[PDB]
């Protein structure tokens, strides 16, 4: 809803495995719009490459392919 | 990262492409959004420890994105 | 290693410009190589359907 992906004890717990000690309230907002941009990213060319196999459900090696081209560029 | 705010985010995203997902393939998606996520986080207090600050804020974060 | 006093009065060790730049880039092999793990762990066969004979080490 609108916890959009992750809650916020756990935005917390990601930023201390980053080393941060405090956040501005407003890191929330800008990490779960993060995460929805990465994931739109990630998922449409999963789902492609799903669809141009002619499945119906996406496969953890749908999930990998699209990962490696993520990992490219980034 | 807790699974069914994810998982709910997950069907959402693959909704606005349009299918069922294979629950390996939501872990794999799910890892890897949390080392991407951490690895910003890093970037982030980086920026705020050059302007010596310990406390990120939204600024530090947009940076660390437009390098993208 | 020096440490001085952040804008919120807390103890941050005194980096050079140049410090701070390979920080961001242990950052970046480090993220590096976690994306690849999760990549390698995943596209394993050994966790798609998977079977291993014993005697010669080979996917069955």
């Amino acid at each position: 809803d609108n916890i959009q992906g992750i809650t916020k004890p756990a935005i917390r717990r990601l930023a201390r495995r980053g080393g941060v000690k405090r956040i501005s309230g407003l890191i929330y907002e800008e990490v779960r719009n993060v995460l929805k941009t990465f994931l739109e990213s990630v998922i449409r060319d999963a789902v492609t490459y799903t669809e141009h196999a002619k499945r119906k459900t996406v496969t953890s090696l749908d999930v990998v392919y699209a990962l490696k081209r993520q990992g490219r560029t980034l | 990262i807790s699974r069914m705010p994810f998982a709910r985010l997950v069907k959402e995203v693959t909704d606005q492409f349009t299918l069922r997902w294979q629950s390996m393939a939501i872990m794999a998606l799910q890892e890897a959004s949390e080392a991407y996520l951490v690895g910003l986080l890093e970037h982030t207090n980086l920026l705020a420890l050059h302007a010596k600050r310990i406390t990120i804020m939204r600024k530090d974060m947009q940076l660390a994105r437009r390098i993208r | 290693v020096v440490y001085i006093m952040s804008k919120e009065n807390r103890l941050i060790p005194k980096l050079s410009d140049e410090e701070v730049m390979e920080r961001h880039k242990k950052a970046d092999e480090n993220m590096k190589r976690v994306w690849s793990q999760i990549i390698q762990k995943y596209e394993s066969i050994d966790n798609q359907g998977d079977v291993i004979d014993l005697q010669t080490g080979e996917v069955i």
